[PDB]
C-alpha cells in the first residue's frame, strides 16, 4: 500500500549532476506562494488553476497557475474557498488568462475548518539521518490540520538549507537525499531530493511531483530527511 | 539533430 | 512538389483542449503531451534519431489560446458549425484465419477536434491493447484520427467502432466481421 | 448534456520541398473555426489576410520589421533546417511492401474472374501497381481502391483486374517502389 523505501541505485546522486545546484536551492531557500482564503479565477488547461496572488515581497507576479495530476483534482478545488502553499518557478511558466505571472504544482487545501482555535501553529518533528544516524532533530509549524506535505517539505528544506548547506550554489556536501513522511495510519511515501543526473536542472519537472497534491494530518505526520555523503 | 519550431505571434487586440 | 513537413497546433474553447504536432507527408512525426511536458514520438525509433524541446510546444500554445480569445470576440462569438466524420473500418493487411492482423478504426473530415470512439467485440466494450494517434491536420483545416485493436481473426467474432461526435445525432457503429 | 458553443484557433507553419532543397516554400497559416483568416507565403514576402477577419493581423505583423525578417528567413532557418534533421528517417524511410494476388471473393460476372492485386505495409507511399496479360499491359478493366495511409507510417492498396480466364494465360501485378532496385511481380496463372 505504501510506497517501497528507496535503495541507492534508485537515488539521484550528487555527483551525477553537474549543472549548477543553486537552481535547485532557489526553489527552497525562502521562496514559496502563499495565499489564504483565496478562490479561482480561471484555468489554462483542464487539470489547472489560476489564482491572483500577489508577490508579497518584490512584486514579481499577481498571477499564479498550479498545475494538479489531473481534471478531477482540479474540478474538485475550482469553487472551494481555499489556501495556497507551494513552490514557484518562472523558467517555461507559461499560460494565459484574461502584470506578472508565476507557475507550481499542487500545494491546495480547503480553507473551511482547517485550522487551529485562536490562530494556533501546529509543529510537525522532522528527524536528519545523515549515514543512517540521526543528527539534527527539529519542527517546523503550519497553521493547517490538514497541510500538504509539500509544505512541510518546503520548510525542512528552507531549514536544512540555512543550517546544514543541503544545497550550495555549485554542488552540495550530501551524494543522496531523501525526505520521507510517515502518516499515523501506517502509509508513508518520499521524494528524492536532488537532481536528475546531467548539466541541466529542470525546476518546472521536478516540481511536479508535487501535483498530486498530497496532504497529511499535521497533528501526527512525522518526517525523516535520509542524507548520505560521498564519504563520511 | 535538433527539430526547431516556428514561434506564434499575438494577434492585434 | 515532393514532401510538406507541418508544425500543427490548436487551442479549443471551452474544452480547453490544447494540441502541438509535426507531420510529414501526412503521418505524425510526434506530438507534445500537454500535461507531461514532454515529446510523444509515433514511433519509438524517432526519438533515437532527433530530439525536440517539449517546453517550447507550451509557449505557442498560451499565445494560441490568447489569440482564440481575440478572435472569439472579433467574431462576436461565432461558434464553429460542427462537421460530423466519414468512419471507415479496416485491417491493415489481408485478413487470414488465426493470423494476427489489426483493426484500424479511421475517422475523417470533422471538427471540432473532440470525439468518443469505442471498440466493440461481440457488443462488447474492448480495451486490450487498442491504442490512438492524436486528431491530425488536414488541408480543408478539418480533422483526421486513427484507433486500433489489434486482433486474431475467426468467423465466431464480430467488431464495431462506435463514434460519437456533437456533429452526429446518434452514435455512429462500424461493423466488421470475417468476410 | 454539453451543447456549449465551441471556439477554435489553429496554426499551420507548412514547408513545402520540392526537389529536396532545391526549392523551398514556407506557408504559415492561422485558422478561426473552419476560415483561414491570414497567412504568411514565403513566395509573397508578408503576411496577406485572407479574410475580414484577418485584416487588422496582416497589417499589425507587416509592420514588424524584425518580425518579417525573421519569417523571411525562415526557409533557411526553420524549414531547410527540419529537412535535415529528418531526412534519414523521413525522405529515406523505406519498407518493402507484401504483395499476394488472389481471386475476389467477390465474383459479380459470367465466366468472368476478378483478380486481386494487394499490396500492404510499405513505405513511402509513392508507388506504382500493373496488370499484364502475357506481357502486355492491361488498361481497362482495372480499378484501384487508392492509396490508403494506415497513420502508423505504412500504407496499402488493392488492384483488381476483371479478366475472361483461358488456361494457359498468365496475369501479373508488377510493383514499382522505392524500397526495390526492380520491380516485384506475382503471377496468376489461369
Amino acid at each position: 500500500e505504501s510506497q517501497p523505501d528507496p535503495m541507492p541505485d534508485d537515488l539521484h546522486k550528487s555527483s551525477e549532476f553537474t549543472g549548477t545546484m543553486g537552481n535547485m536551492k532557489y526553489l527552497y531557500d525562502d521562496h514559496y506562494v502563499s495565499a489564504t482564503k483565496v478562490k479561482s479565477v480561471d484555468s489554462f488547461f483542464k487539470w489547472d488553476l489560476i489564482y491572483n496572488i500577489s508577490d508579497k515581497k518584490l512584486k514579481n507576479y499577481d498571477k499564479v497557475k498550479t498545475e494538479l495530476l489531473n481534471e478531477d483534482l482540479a474540478k474538485k478545488y475550482k469553487d472551494e474557498v481555499v489556501d495556497v502553499y507551494g513552490s514557484n518557478y518562472y523558467v517555461n511558466c507559461y499560460f494565459s488568462s484574461k502584470g506578472g505571472k508565476t507557475c507550481m504544482y499542487g500545494g491546495i487545501t480547503k480553507h473551511e475548518g482547517n485550522h487551529f482555535d485562536n490562530g494556533n501553529l501546529q509543529n510537525v518533528l522532522v528527524r536528519v539521518y545523515e549515514n543512517k544516524r540521526n543528527t539534527i532533530s527539529f519542527e517546523v509549524q503550519t497553521d493547517k490540520k490538514s497541510v500538504t506535505a509539500q509544505e512541510l517539505d518546503i520548510k525542512a528544506r528552507n531549514f536544512l538549507i540555512n543550517k546544514k548547506n543541503l544545497y550550495e550554489f555549485n554542488s552540495s556536501p550530501y551524494e543522496t537525499g531523501y525526505i520521507k513522511f510517515i502518516e499515523n495510519n501506517g502509509n508513508t511515501f518520499w521524494y528524492d531530493m536532488m537532481p536528475a543526473p546531467g548539466d541541466k536542472f529542470d525546476q518546472s519537472k521536478y516540481l511536479m511531483m508535487y501535483n498530486d497534491n498530497k496532504t497529511v494530518d499535521s497533528k501526527s505526520v512525522k518526517i525523516e530527511v535520509h542524507l548520505t555523503t560521498k564519504n563520511g | 539533430p535538433k527539430w526547431v519550431k516556428q514561434n506564434t505571434l499575438k494577434l492585434a487586440t | 512538389e515532393e514532401h510538406v513537413i507541418i508544425q500543427a497546433e490548436f487551442y479549443l474553447n471551452p474544452d480547453q483542449s490544447g494540441e502541438f504536432m509535426f507531420d510529414f507527408d501526412g503521418d505524425e512525426i510526434f506530438h507534445v503531451d500537454m500535461a507531461k511536458k514532454e515529446t510523444v514520438w509515433r514511433l519509438e525509433e524517432f526519438g533515437r534519431f532527433a530530439s525536440f524541446e517539449a517546453q517550447g510546444a507550451l509557449a505557442n500554445i498560451a499565445v494560441d489560446k490568447a489569440n482564440l480569445e481575440i478572435m472569439t470576440k472579433r467574431s462576436n462569438y461565432t461558434p464553429i458549425t460542427n462537421v460530423p466524420p466519414e468512419v471507415t473500418v479496416l485491417t491493415n493487411s489481408p485478413v487470414e484465419l488465426r493470423e494476427p492482423n489489426v483493426l484500424i478504426c479511421f475517422i475523417d473530415k470533422f471538427t471540432p477536434p473532440v470525439v468518443n470512439v469505442t471498440w466493440l467485440r461481440n457488443g462488447k466494450p474492448v480495451t486490450t491493447g487498442v491504442s490512438e494517434t492524436v486528431f491530425l491536420p488536414r488541408e480543408d483545416h478539418l480533422f483526421r484520427k486513427f484507433h486500433y485493436l489489434p486482433f486474431l481473426p475467426s468467423t465466431e467474432d464480430v467488431y464495431d467502432c462506435r463514434v460519437e461526435h456533437w456533429g452526429l445525432d446518434e452514435p455512429l457503429l462500424k461493423h466488421w466481421e470475417f468476410d | 448534456g454539453d451543447t456549449r458553443p465551441r471556439f477554435l484557433w489553429q496554426l499551420k507553419f507548412e514547408c513545402h520541398f520540392f526537389n529536396g532543397t532545391e526549392r523551398v516554400r514556407l506557408l504559415e497559416r492561422c485558422i478561426y473555426n473552419q476560415e483561414e483568416s491570414v497567412r504568411f507565403d514565403s513566395d509573397v514576402g508578408e503576411y496577406r489576410a485572407v479574410t475580414e477577419l484577418g485584416r487588422p493581423d496582416a497589417e499589425y505583423w507587416n509592420s514588424q520589421k524584425d518580425l518579417l525578417e525573421q519569417r523571411r528567413a525562415a526557409v533557411d532557418t526553420y524549414c531547410r533546417h527540419n529537412y535535415g534533421v529528418g531526412e534519414s528517417f523521413t525522405v529515406q524511410r523505406r519498407v518493402e511492401p507484401k504483395v499476394t494476388v488472389y481471386p475476389s471473393k467477390t465474383q459479380p460476372l459470367q465466366h468472368h474472374n476478378l483478380l486481386v492485386c494487394s499490396v500492404s505495409g510499405f513505405y513511402p507511399g509513392s508507388i506504382e501497381v500493373r496488370w499484364f496479360r502475357n506481357g502486355q499491359e492491361e488498361k481497362a478493366g482495372v480499378v484501384s481502391t487508392g492509396l490508403i495511409q494506415n497513420g502508423d507510417w505504412t500504407f496499402q492498396t488493392l488492384v483488381m483486374l476483371e479478366t475472361v480466364p483461358r488456361s494457359g494465360e498468365v496475369y501479373t501485378c508488377q510493383v514499382e517502389h522505392p524500397s526495390v532496385t526492380s520491380p516485384l511481380t506475382v503471377e496468376w496463372r489461369a
